RNA sequence: GCUUGACUGCGAGCGUGACGGCGCGAGCAGGUGCGAAAGCAGGUCAUAGUGAUCCGGUGGUUCUGAAUGGAAGGGCCAUC
RNA sequence: UGAGCCUUGAUGUGUAGGAUAGGUGGGAGGCUUUGAAGUGUGGACGCCAGUCUGCAUGGAGCCGACCUUGAAAUACCACCCUUUAAUGUUUGAUGUUCUAACGUUGACCCGUAAUCCGGGUUGCGGACAGUGUCUGGUGGGUAGUUUGACUGGGGCGGUCU
RNA sequence: GUUUAUUAAAAACACAGCACUGUGCAAACACGAAAGUGGACGUAUACGGUGUGACGCCUGCCCGGUGCCGGAAGGUUAAUU
RNA sequence: UUUUGUAUAAUGGGUCAGCGACUUAUAUUCUGUAGCAAGGUUAACCGAAUAGGGGAGCCGAAGGGAAACCGAGUCUUAACUGGGCGUUAAGUUGCAGGGUAUAGACCCGAAACCCGGUGAUCUAGCCAUGGGCAGGUUGAAGGUUGGGUAACACUAACUGGAGGACCGAACCGACUAAUGUUGAAAAAUUAGCGGAUGACUUGUGGCUGGGGGUGAAAGGCCAAUCAAACCGGGAGAUAGCU
RNA sequence: AGGGUGACAGCCCCGUACACAAAAAUGCACAUGCUGUGAGCUCGAUGAGUAGGGCGGGACACGUGGUAUCCUGUCUGAAUA
RNA sequence: UAAGGUGAUAUGAACCGUUAUAACCGGCGAUUUCCGAAUGGGGAAACCCAGUGUGUUUCGACACACUAUCAUUAACUGAAUCCAUAGGUUAAUGAGGCGAACCGGGGGAACUGAAACAUCUAAGUACCCCGAGGAAAAGAAAUCAACCGAGAUUCCCCCAG
């Protein structure tokens, strides 16, 4: 599914409005990546689908802090 | 994306220099080959710690190593017997070993390798001026005295 | 010829409307023009020439102003 | 390569004149064998007067109150201007290349008696493509609706204050 | 040949043939928010869409309008700043 | 019943019996009635439980003004000779009733719109695997031989066995007529009719699903009424109509 | 209270008021045993891709309005009693 | 607890019992085919077919037990590729499915109302989906208030149409 490994960020609804303020139902994406992170702790390549925003949650803790926080969720990688 | 460099990087900076760079550059090259490190308050001490504790650890061996130049010119003239014939041509000679070695057992603890001799290795009797690399800039003279056996 | 009554606030009493409204009005107060004066003038001989409310704009204002002083926004008056 | 900055080099016909006087200051020896004068010539500027400068040659000098001139020595040095070139830096623009993100519906290895998938190797691409959010255009493909009343039936015509 | 099973079998649909047009393959196109699949285990003598309708003799003029294709100089023009 | 007007040849009812349509809740106002009265009444809750407690509130005894504010006055205007609204009418809480408001709001009735399911046992197209086509004709290409030609062409006889070929049963279809039309049959029967080796026909099983399928295209077909199936739900949709 | 009994029952029958009862299993309370968990005191520490912001939506009785507050798909991004 | 009993249509038959293993009532046990989550594999539910381990005064074939998937944990094992990691086997423990309403969450109509209709309404309703408990959710202030103060959440009556 359209989710973000690191966040949890997802695929929500809401409302295309137009000039007339006619609502249709839309989607509202996540913008999901799959990289190739190093782990040097691993010696290994690991890849998460990860949103642009779960990609500068990475850079602000790093790879093992984030690694930690699937494991304790039980997610698997 | 503020790092801290671990090697020396081209147009970046050196090792433990604060550069600000992009992202992608930093998390596809610089950090998994372990060219530098996320900029983060741990490591920005840490690395202000180890800049500290370099900067002191070299400023006590500046100070440790002009202690040891001091005692150098304090000596002004040290002695070595060596067996010399006529006209005061000296048999073997007087090299790293015999100046080291003459100046550990007269007071200051200098090594073979701190010994500096211009183009010969003393064959002559008389005076001659040593020179000493005791660190990378701190130089000082002593006069060796070539005494017949 | 001289001029700004094409005045501002009101209004006894009426007309005509299911209503929203629309009309006629002497007289009162303030200030004004014309006339020597009595007087006349609140547009045009009269009856067509028009668009409610909402929302919004502009100016004015002893009103209001979400702790309090302001301000925003709202009201009131003029107008688009 | 447009624009800001930085060391450092070019460039200046009031007249008395050794002569195209840069303002203001340190102000009695600098510039030299890390090799001047003087000659030969190349290049650039230009007010065809001459300045700056490359190379060769040559070899013991061009110089100061020395008198003019408001203001000084091309003996030398420091902040700069009139303007111009070029090395360092900043954010742009444009191009070339790179590999490491990312693509592979090329080949191979293993999981594995597997035309899936994953990991690995390798080749080809490559910051492109593609995707997310935002945005202009298009969009009966789909969707929800509107498309008036009077009227000798209705429609046409006409009408509506 | 096909068709309105149950009032229409026809001159209607289809047809071989013709033409225009798209499509270089992870094709265009189509079913799918996707993954996957059809096209096709095909590859421009192929595949899709559109029109015409064996064959014979043939298919003229018009690009103003509407649709499409190509163009980049100028004018206007979004988020953004 | 509906109408200007119905014996009306306008509507409705075969007859009987039973059932079948102005309700209910909460607001709100008015009338009647009762209590108390410049006051009236409590709500939740407590409870000794239809008592009693609880006055939080609500309505009323004050209005005028957009408001600040002033107040039996106030607003209007600089101010009214004035003018507008007010002051001189008792209210409030039950209980019953008349109206209204929100609710299905007097009962019954659409054609439809939306949501979630069930359906390709009928039929459309396709996929896999099987089966069927009596009898009679026509006689393509090719081949052999003879004639022919310089050689070919060409030509005759034979052989050969093509085709969405011909005639015609089974089988598939459905052009005409009569019958039948409360049928033998919710599409047939009888006499004739077209195809009948093909783009044929048929069995068994599979796949496509409702704004969807499938369609040699008729809006055809998708389980006996398809310009949007069927079932259940939103649901008592709405119905200025009968 | 009520029901039944050949018609309508306080006194016929079963009940009703009242008074009682569990070998066994179980609910809830306290008392208490055990395994695991930790009380009190002193000195610290004080939740960052977060708050805030731009863009698109949604939620607030409040429909973008002069619109505070909340959530966040996208791009960003603090201070530290 | 008992003088009567072997449930009903529903007799009859053969019987059981009367002072306490008749029956009847309650607590705890035993047994509980096959299908169904269905779980050894399959399947058109109540059927078809196995592997392994065990039993056979008959050790053929039948009977009996175990063998699904996933999650966590452990042991043994074990690639590409040296270590490692993936993978593989086994064991222990748990889950699965069903079912009223209420409850938290993910999605989310339209008819209708606006006397048409699009903003708005219906309504976060109907419905679909996930999850949970005896309740759920919420909850001990980066909350209000107004210069006086209150002191988490939930629910009721007012404020007030
Ligand atoms: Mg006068
Ligand atoms: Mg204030
Ligand atoms: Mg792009
Ligand atoms: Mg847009
Ligand atoms: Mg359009
Ligand atoms: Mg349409
Ligand atoms: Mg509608
Ligand atoms: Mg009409
Ligand atoms: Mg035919
Ligand atoms: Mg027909
Ligand atoms: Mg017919
Ligand atoms: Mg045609
Ligand atoms: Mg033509
Ligand atoms: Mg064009
Ligand atoms: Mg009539
Ligand atoms: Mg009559
Ligand atoms: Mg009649
Ligand atoms: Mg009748
Ligand atoms: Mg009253
Ligand atoms: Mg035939
Ligand atoms: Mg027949
Ligand atoms: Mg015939
Ligand atoms: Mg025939
Ligand atoms: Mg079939
Ligand atoms: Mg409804
Ligand atoms: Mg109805
Ligand atoms: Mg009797
Ligand atoms: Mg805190
Ligand atoms: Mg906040
Ligand atoms: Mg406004
Ligand atoms: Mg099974
Ligand atoms: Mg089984
Ligand atoms: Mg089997
Ligand atoms: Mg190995
Ligand atoms: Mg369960
Ligand atoms: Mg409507
Ligand atoms: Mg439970
Ligand atoms: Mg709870
Ligand atoms: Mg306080």
């Amino acid at each position: 599914s359209r989710v973000c490994q690191v966040t949890g960020k997802r695929p929500v609804t809401g409302n295309n409005r137009s000039h007339a303020l006619n609502a249709t139902k839309r989607r509202f994406l996540p913008n999901l990546h799959s990289h190739r992170f190093w782990v040097e702790s691993e010696k290994r390549f690991v890849t998460l689908r990860v949103s642009a925003k779960g990609m500068r949650v990475i850079d602000k803790k790093g790879i093992d802090t984030v690694l930690a926080e699937l494991r304790a969720r039980g997610e698997k990688y | 994306m503020q790092v801290i460099l671990l090697d020396k990087v081209a147009n970046l900076g050196s090792l433990g220099d604060q550069v600000n760079v992009k992202a992608g550059y930093a998390r596809n090259f610089l950090v998994p080959q372990g060219k530098a490190v996320p900029a983060t308050k741990k490591n920005i001490e840490f690395f202000e710690a180890r800049r500290a504790e370099l900067e002191a650890k070299l400023a006590e061996v500046l100070a440790a190593a002009n202690a040891r130049a001091e005692k150098i010119n304090a000596l002004e003239t040290v002695t070595i017997a060596s067996k010399a014939g006529d006209e005061g041509k000296l048999f073997g000679s007087i090299g790293t070993r015999d100046i080291a070695d003459a100046v550990t057992a007269a007071g200051v603890e200098v090594a073979k390798s701190e010994v500096r001799l211009p183009n010969g290795v003393l064959r002559t009797t008389g005076e001659h001026e040593v020179s000493f690399q005791v660190h990378s800039e701190v130089f000082a003279k002593v006069i060796v005295n070539v005494v017949a056996e």
